[PDB]
């Protein structure tokens, strides 16, 4: 008799990136490292 | 650091070296303290002496 355990066939993980997705170009992604020192950002505009 | 941690981490740095610098100076004052009251428990007055 025997059992044949062949070839562990260990799928490897496909990759994902946010920039390279799609929605980073409705997305624009900043690095701010006293993003946990904020309150807020608030944008002022002024419009004629 | 985008540098706003610096002055942080920099103000603890002082803060406990300040710390540790009026320690010393508790310290030297406090034997000054002890050292002025051990002569006050061991010095009788002049109408005694």
């Amino acid at each position: 008799s025997f059992e044949a355990i062949f070839g562990t066939y260990c799928n490897k993980i496909e990759w994902v990136t946010f920039l390279g997705t799609a929605l980073a170009t409705a997305a624009h992604a900043i690095m701010f490292h006293d993003l946990n020192k904020m309150t807020t950002g608030k944008m002022l505009f002024y419009i004629q | 650091d985008t540098l706003l941690d610096k002055l942080l981490n920099a103000d603890a740095v002082n803060t406990v070296l300040r710390a540790v610098k009026n320690t010393a100076d508790a310290m030297e004052r406090g034997l000054i303290d002890t050292f002025l009251r051990v002569l006050l428990r061991h010095a009788p007055p002049c109408f005694v002496l």
